[PDB]
């Protein structure tokens, strides 16, 4: 097993402009502690920037304006495990989406959280 | 230089060292050095106390101090407090069971990180700080000067697991003009022991606890000073912190508003206790003063005096102090070998929208 905390993305690749992409995320291993789980992403030039969070209790979720109405979190029933339903995509979602982990409360801020995954490729073709 | 460490469900694990040493150099003076650390918090003071200010017994001390505090590991909406400051108080015995204490303190606070809600920003807008509501990252640093004062009564009949009388802890503080807040806050604490048996195996223990802080012209008690309810020592059965309002959060882009279950606080608490100890069922050897059981009912509510529920319909009404959290439960204290020993299990059977259950809480601890 790890000798740390991983987060392990999967789901993303290449997908049409109106179309779909599910995300997921898992806290690999075995974590006796319940985390607050966040998507950022980095696009081609921008800089990384949060995406959607979700409360460790799943209570509180919360997106930014940009993929508001179109992306969805939710915790699966499984120990730290979150997905990333993003529908009606445009190009400007295309970037790396990195899952984030934090024990406590959820924030936007990306130096408040304490473990990050490797990220996976998201790509939407006009 | 003495040390400690503990762990339990409401802090996490807790590491504590300090020393103290009386008549330093032969001047009469008392110094010492504490520290604290939470899994929210980390604490450091340096104090330098004399007891003979007066030769009636009154004692003038000082304290220097410094605390790191970050909401998020206490399961707040997300801020970060770093704050330093000194204390000047006089302490006054009456009699052997009352003792008053008169100081004036400075404290500053640094405050970073704010998680952009409606509440923590309308204080800073009584403040007059405009920050924006899309950026999480942000400042706000405060100077106060402050007078304190404190009663403190105390006649129980032993200090462990006590069988008869009362303790009554009253504690108040108001900003000094000139300072960058304005506002006062007061707490009273008390728990009182009453035996129903000859013998005092059979206990009814009464506590109660209470808070009240508001703002004055125009400004409001800044929402780093507010109450929490809720946890091992207030609420049993309710996870630490969770009692009362809970944040509304304002949209992020780089009137919509987002409902949420991470506690705030506030500036108004009120909780209470009725625990009835009983001797433990097949413990009782005759020598059963390392263990102590009891049932217990436990309440309280914290509530925002200033929510404006009229503005903000759609979101539950934050300033009704009616909302009272109730639960029940068992309770086992043992003075074990390894060190003292505390859990308990409780059911919430009264909870409020986003409240957040424990039912089973405990505390480990260890002096060496
Ligand atoms: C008596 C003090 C014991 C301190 C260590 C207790 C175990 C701490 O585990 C923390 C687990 O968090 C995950």
């Amino acid at each position: 097993g790890p000798s740390q905390v991983q987060l392990v993305e999967s789901g993303g690749g290449l997908v049409q402009a109106g179309g779909s992409l599910r995300l997921s995320c898992a806290a690999s291993g075995r974590t006796f502690s319940r985390y607050a789980m966040a998507w950022f992403r980095r696009a081609p030039g921008k800089e990384r920037e949060f995406v959607a969070a979700i409360s460790a209790s799943a209570g509180t979720i919360f997106y930014t304006d940009s993929v508001k109405g179109r992306f969805t979190i939710s915790r699966d029933h499984a120990k730290n495990t979150v997905s990333l339903q993003m529908n009606s995509l445009r190009p400007e979602d295309t970037a790396v989406y990195y899952c984030a982990a934090k024990t406590g409360t959820w924030a936007t801020l990306d130096r408040r959280y304490d473990y990050w995954g490797q990220g996976t490729r998201v790509t939407v073709s006009a | 230089f003495n040390f400690g460490i503990g762990y339990g469900t409401e802090s996490g694990v807790s590491f504590q060292a300090g020393v103290q040493q009386d008549n330093w150099l032969g001047t009469g003076y008392a110094v010492g050095i504490n520290g604290t650390k939470n899994d929210y918090q980390t604490y450091a003071e340096l104090s330098v106390t004399n007891p003979y200010f007066t030769v009636d017994g009154v004692s003038l001390g000082g304290r220097l101090f410094y605390n790191d505090f970050q909401a998020d590991d206490a399961d707040l909406s997300d801020y970060t407090n770093k704050s330093y400051g000194t204390d000047v108080t006089l302490g006054f015995p009456i009699n052997e069971y009352n003792s008053l204490r008169a100081g004036l303190g400075y404290v500053h606070n640094s405050l970073s990180n704010m998680q952009p809600q409606v509440a923590m920003w309308r204080y800073l807008y009584s403040m007059g700080e405009h920050p924006s509501t899309s950026d999480q990252d942000n400042s706000f640093k405060t100077d106060d000067f402050t007078f304190n004062y404190g009663w403190t009564y105390n006649k129980l009949d032993r200090g462990y697991f006590p069988t008869d009388g009362s303790r009554v802890n009253l504690t108040g503080k108001v900003t000094i003009p000139g300072s960058d807040n304005e506002y006062y806050k007061v707490t009273l604490d008390t728990a009182t022991y009453v035996p129903i048996d000859d013998d005092h195996k059979w206990v009814v223990l009464g506590r109660t606890r209470w808070g009240y802080g508001d703002g004055l012209g125009g400004k409001e008690m800044p929402f780093y000073e507010n109450f929490y309810a809720g946890g091992s020592s207030t609420v049993r059965g309710f996870q630490s912190n969770t009692i009362g309002p809970k944040a509304v959060y304002f949209p992020h882009q780089a009137k919509d508003l987002s409902k949420s279950d991470d506690a705030v606080g506030g500036n108004a608490m009120a909780v209470a206790s009725l625990e009835f100890i009983t001797p433990t069922p097949f413990i009782s050897d005759k020598y059963a003063n390392s263990v102590r059981t009891s049932f217990f009912w436990d309440m309280g509510t914290v509530w925002d005096t200033n929510w404006d529920s009229s503005q903000y319909s759609g979101y539950p009404d934050y300033s009704d102090p009616s909302n009272i959290r109730m639960s029940a439960g068992i309770a086992l204290q043992w003075m074990s070998p390894l060190g003292p020993l505390v859990f308990s299990y409780a059911q919430p059977f009264k909870k409020y929208d986003g409240d957040k259950a424990e039912q089973f809480q405990f505390n480990i601890g260890k002096t060496w």
